[PDB]
């Protein structure tokens, strides 16, 4: 039996075995603080609508404040395959100030981003079960959704927002809700009439300090290392034929950085990062003399076919000087996340990491862009010379080309992730780096 | 910026206990036969129930 | 003179609780007497 | 704590050893052999002897204890054979009380002095009574001699042994020691103070009628000589003390595994002629 | 150019990650571990094996710690693929752990479909299906060799191993319930199959097997074990029909620190069943077709993630009369909860409420201790039941608060708490610091 | 609300928050010495091409190398299915050298093994969309594929060659490109006209440190845990009818080693663990009128029907004593790797563990097989007797036959991953046992 | 809600029992012209 | 690159650039000759 192997006892072994330090099968567990976790909603200031701005104030209920969740009710304005996460649509941004300095913002394109990149196996699935109609529900049907928001502190309770500290300061979450949400309120660009205002209310999961931790938080100063996202919106240089167009991007990025992210998005189509065919899923009607490559089937925005994709080439510059040498798109699209992440990454999205282990906290490695001059992303597009309707050219062709349909991608998003430290001591807070 | 010196969270003044609380009061009292017990000595049930502070001092510089 | 907020505890904490456990030695000796 | 060692430990020989072949007898010591008187009221194995005479009323020959120290400072860790600071009331477990006539003996399981009070500078030890077992056996001889050997085991240690501490009526100013090379008695009580290193061959103190103290055997890794620190010596004051140290405070990396060890002291008295005539012997 | 120039930007803010380091990543070490191996050994089972048979196994002692448990089951398929659901599972009716006669823990038939319908992943929950199912739309006639992991406190975790070389005195025993009845293999829906085979069973057991010094440790030492534990009793629910909206205030009776409360509502009749059905596909057998009939499930589709088919409207818990949460809906249990405590996904009619940040894990992360408390109430409210479930535009197309008539079909109400205790075990002998 | 939880503090908790060691929300972060990771692009000597073979010198432009990926151009001969990892076969054999003395070598059936095992969910499925063609895409198509290899310091940065210190003996890969690809060059053993040659490139991550720490790997010596794969190849046989066969199968392995992973396979068809059947997926046209099995739907060549996988049972017998009782074929291909990795390994891919936890890094638990004179693997086969033609028996038979086109997985590969220490010393490199 | 604290909650159910149980003679006359149209208001009619 | 470090890197943009701006009279053209075609010659020629 086992004793077989167990005194097949060589030198091979001694550097595994000998004069031994850990035994694998007795744990220790620590014992830890007494707290409880509870959801109630909040205080929300404004009006409800679509395209209002609304604020919570987080209310003071608890001493450490940790997962925050935003749900909405929604019906649908179409059957289905028509909406594409309208929840996560409809969420257009939400910032986080403390004393009122911003300390983040989170942008709808963002959360594509993120779930393309971080969230991934069955949370991926799950989150859009929470965001979106997966079951193929019809027109009238009423769904409760729920957007979890990605803040510093929303995936860990390491990080969660010492209210206790924070005597004298408001915390606040405002929010944007799009007057654009597809297939509840617009079913392509044309307004579907009767749809119902959303109904929202924030919920925060507060945490209950005892006795002993609840002084120790009221009273000293605390440093929280956390994370930022960085984000301005530009434009795309899509081709029409003949050539590959270029383009140079100037970055206005600071702080250690982890990773940089970007897609070229369709402004009107939400989350649509490749360009549109007349193939089974990757536009309305695929695969029928009803097809047409001008509308997605939203349901199947996104695809994992990398020749619907634009980016050719791109190359990063620190200071005019190249950081890595010149890389083809699907590099960032397929590998990155492989090596980075674990995950799989739909076409169109791209990510080059600085960091080790970006969807980990413990810093791996950053690219600090406060003492970087010049930070260029350069950016090489794909000819778009396939006629979209003929699957036999879109699934039969090379690297270097891509759909007619692909010019409509021309909203261009880079964001980044990085570093902060914010400080809280007095029952005041603030960040500790502004640039 | 906002000087909100309670956090406002049910600590306060809430007392959060299982009846089972009652034992802890008799072992202080001793006799267990509370039914009647507590309507007689008002004062020190009265002060069995009342609170305990924690102070959080900071120093600022002053202009 | 320093003005500080206070946090009120109220006596609800109570004590902590206490265990106290153990096997008799009901194994004592074997094989140190027969009958 | 399953502290496990492998080649940190010198070889240190336990060239002495105790075993016993006496009864059961409950909890008195009331011995006597060739006029030679012994007694002891139980809080410990010795409390006087003599022939028509005592040499004390109290405090007699007890074997002691010091747990290792920052360095070698005072009394702090001492697993001592009996709670001597209730003096009255013996707190100590008794395991095993071997005697016959003529020699008793007797197996222990000591006790801290200080115990678990954290007093003086420093904190000390769990609870009172510790692992640590020792024993005595005191063999009267037919010449008028009593051979008083002990033993101390402990795992892994290296500490500091107390292998008598005796506190004898304050009548023992004269202080006169056989050296080794016996070239001569020495005749030494001026400092009242003597650490006696080898060259005290033996050892005797009287204000008219001696007692000898005559050391035989102690535990030394000396199987093939290392430099490894192994050294006993006295301390001799007003009261008598033996010790051997294992090591200093810590050293390089240093573990004694913990088995049995014994110490052999041969304790005799009577006029000074006859003490020093039976240590002429040599 | 290249790498070098991001460390030549380099200023003030990177003190604070790179300054003095701590730590390296390009230079780990690893800690030597006390040699050991495992061997899987075929226990014997008293007693005959069979449908609604109850038999037992005494656990050699080979090895020294208990690493992981595999019950082997061998099952002939009743019918045609889509037939069966988790049979494997429907199969083990319970399991009881006891040592020296005092019982550990029990498991259940619906916690097992609960626990894998709740913490296990996508491949790790489908190799697990692979497991206990024909999952390749096997027809009437197949065979095949079935593995049933237990998911006891030491199982599937090295650190808890139940150590035997430390129980010198005491029996250590797995009580199994066989079912007597399992959809597709002895009976379709309440159709008796004729032919029906017996199972075949064999309770494996993974050895640990250790190093001499260890080996001695652990016989000599006392352990303290932090342990996980399964309460469960079997409620009666009242899913409403039409004009109604139905509450239920249901009582819990569980005493020790617990990590979570998880619950779902099923159809008695078919193992699995957590969702009303309707004729959408999937839903039933003959689904979207003139043969469908809305009664009977395609069964080998019976767990769904529509929560339209599901009859929670909302819950909260209340300790000793007090709310421990605001109202939430079921759709908060069913998809947020396991979303930020677990990471998985959860179907519908499958609902968790946690007291633990990491209730996947098993250092304590967060308890409600049930034993210092006069009570424990989950307040439901339900969904009424008045969608025809015949007309997929129906079931596909209604309101929050609504569900199938079919629901009604869904009538007991399985309440699960998950606990922390402590297994002692001292001179040879073991057993729990408080009684469970 | 949760405060009625925080008071409910009894007997039981003291073992739980009384004392408390850990503070959950509070969080301590490490500083770490500052590094860049920059992508750079290696030489190829040698002509790349289709059966040809190449080698690379590592340039040593950075402190340490992590991650490497191989490159290729692919342009596709058959229409969508007709592919099935072109990427993972055609790299068919890398080899990983320093200075003279080989480390490991990979060959592209353990890349399949491997993945088949320990890549899961959306990892798997990333890593095909990097090697094969997901979409359906048709004749013609082209586009660069990407191989991560999975060498002990491509996985994780704290096994990392510290070239900086690596002065003396060179780092080097070999590379063997394959002569057959399925749906680039061969439909089968039929060649495809016109096929195109490959491109390749081989691109390695090198990590730069900071000053500090550089100069400290340049000077000390360095000791590091890492795995080497063994392995030799062999051939089974496997009956159809009135025959179940048995083998006592030779291992040649020899340091302690974390477990044996193996598979059956039709050396024509990469990556066919299993047998062919006129089932959805299981082979060409299966289902209709136009149905073989002689050759697979390539794009579904793995499966996870155990039905038409060959093993009945195994045991490994080390000098004559049984190392733990007889298992089935299933155990090895589902139960195994649930309790080791957690994931789902096809049909036909087996695993037997030693280790705890196989896919980590830290050693947890191994079989020394230096230790062992003479060790093999018996395998016991299923009866290879179903007419793969009729899915009326193959999805409908005992547990112990198989189909009778099974008798084409003629070839056994059994793979170890073993423990070695690489040692650095004054700029050379090499292994510490032999 | 006084100072995160619940306080009471009341439902309409609740209203109609008080004023159906509690609040009686003339003041519940008005109560119901408070909370209804009391005199034969028809289709169209506003109220405060 | 010198040991691992690119040190420079030109491109042919930049060849002409600086053909066209440093190299002059019989240099220029001689390294015309040495690039192109110089003689009218015809389709189908090899150069070297």
């Amino acid at each position: 039996g086992g004793l077989s192997q167990l005194v097949a006892y060589g030198a091979q072994d001694v550097y595994l075995t000998g004069n031994p330090q850990i035994t694998f099968f007795k744990t220790v567990y620590r014992r830890y603080t007494n707290f409880a976790i509870e959801s109630i909603q909040q205080t929300i200031n404004g009006s409800v609508g679509f395209g209002n701005k609304v604020s919570t104030q987080i209310s003071r209920n608890g001493d450490l404040i940790t997962d925050i969740v935003v749900e909405f009710v929604l019906t649908k304005g179409g059957n289905g395959g028509t909406t594409y996460y309208p929840a996560e649509e409809l969420l257009q941004d939400v910032e986080l100030e403390i004393g009122g300095q911003r300390i983040d913002k989170h942008y709808n394109d963002w959360f594509r981003t993120y779930d393309a990149l971080f969230r991934m196996n069955d949370d991926r699935y799950n989150y859009r079960r929470m965001t979106d109609w997966v079951n193929n529900e019809l027109v009238g049907a009423q769904k409760r959704f729920y957007v979890p928001l990605i803040f510093f502190f929303n995936q860990t309770p390491g990080l969660a927002l010492p209210l206790i500290a924070l005597q004298y300061h408001e915390v606040k979450l405002y929010f944007t809700l799009a007057s654009q949400v597809q297939g509840v309120n617009y079913n392509g660009s044309s307004a579907i009439a009767g749809a119902a205002q959303p109904t929202m209310s924030v919920w925060v999961d507060y945490i209950f300090l005892d006795t002993q931790e609840r002084t120790r938080f009221a009273q000293l100063p605390h440093e929280y290392l956390i994370e930022q996202l960085q984000f301005t919106g530009s434009e795309t240089a899509t081709p029409s034929a003949t050539t590959q167009a270029s383009q140079n991007i100037r970055l206005n990025f600071n702080h250690p950085t982890k990773y940089l992210a970007w897609n070229f998005n369709n402004p009107t189509n939400y989350g649509q990062y490749t360009a549109l065919a007349n193939i089974p899923g990757a536009c309305s009607g695929a695969g029928t003399a009803a097809a047409t490559v001008t509308t997605p089937d939203y349901g199947n925005t996104g695809t994992y076919n990398e020749q619907l994709a634009v980016l050719d080439s791109a190359k990063i510059q620190l200071n005019g000087q190249d950081r890595f040498a010149t890389r083809k798109g699907s590099y960032f699209n397929k590998v990155q996340p492989y090596q980075s992440i674990g995950g799989v990454t739909p076409a169109g999205v791209y990510l080059y990491s600085f960091a080790l282990k970006p969807a980990g906290r413990q810093p791996s490695g950053t690219c600090n862009f406060s003492r970087i001059d010049n930070a260029t992303l350069s950016l090489t597009y794909k000819t778009c010379s396939i006629d979209a309707t003929s699957p036999a050219a879109v699934l039969g062709n090379t690297e270097t080309v891509t759909a007619n349909t692909a010019t409509l991608l021309t909203a261009l998003n880079i964001y980044a992730k990085n570093y902060n430290v914010l400080r809280i001591m007095s029952g005041m807070g603030g960040l500790a780096y502004a640039n | 910026f906002r000087d909100t010196a309670s956090i406002g969270f049910s600590d306060t003044h809430q007392d959060e206990k299982t009846l089972r609380f009652l034992k802890k009061q008799i072992s202080q009292f001793i006799k267990h036969l509370k039914e009647y017990y507590p309507n007689n000595e008002l004062t020190k049930k009265l002060v069995m129930k009342y609170s305990d502070v924690q102070l959080l001092p900071y120093t600022k510089g002053a202009t | 003179p320093l003005l500080t907020p206070s946090s009120q505890l109220l006596p609800k904490p109570s004590p902590e609780a206490a265990d106290f456990a153990q096997f008799a030695p009901k194994n004592l000796q074997a094989q140190n007497f027969l009958t | 704590t399953c502290n496990t060692f492998s080649l940190n430990v010198p070889v240190n020989n336990s060239i002495a050893t105790i075993d016993f072949a006496e009864h059961v007898n409950g909890a008195v010591f009331k011995i006597e052999y060739n006029r030679v008187n012994f007694i002891a009221p139980s809080l410990y194995p010795i409390s006087g002897l003599g022939t028509a005479v005592v040499f004390d009323l109290q405090k007699g020959e007890k074997a002691s204890q010091r747990k290792i120290t920052e360095f070698g400072n005072k009394d702090i860790r001492i697993a001592d054979e009996i709670s001597d600071i209730a003096a009255d009331d013996h707190s100590v477990l008794i395991t095993t009380k071997l005697m016959s006539e003529s020699t008793p003996g007797e197996l222990s399981r000591d006790v801290v002095l200080n115990g678990e009070i954290a007093t003086g500078r420093i904190n000390m030890n769990t609870g009172f009574v510790s692992d640590i077992i020792h024993t005595k056996k005191i063999s009267i001889i037919d010449d008028g001699i009593v051979d008083y050997y002990v033993k101390i085991n402990v795992p892994a240690k290296y500490s500091h042994g107390i292998v008598e501490v005796v506190s004898g009526t304050f009548l023992n100013d004269i202080m006169i020691h056989l050296v080794r090379n016996k070239n001569k008695w020495a005749l030494m009580d001026s400092k009242m103070y003597i650490v006696n290193n080898t060259n005290g061959f033996v050892i005797a103190k009287n204000p008219d009628t001696a007692m000898g103290v005559s050391l035989l055997e102690w535990p030394r890794g000396a199987v093939v000589f290392p430099p490894y620190y192994n050294f006993k010596k006295f301390k001799n004051v007003n009261k008598w003390s033996i010790s051997q140290q294992i090591a200093s405070c810590v050293n390089t990396s240093v573990k004694i595994p913990g088995g049995e060890y014994s110490w052999k002291i041969r304790l005799f008295f009577g006029p000074i002629w006859q003490v020093q005539e039976s240590i002429n012997s040599v």
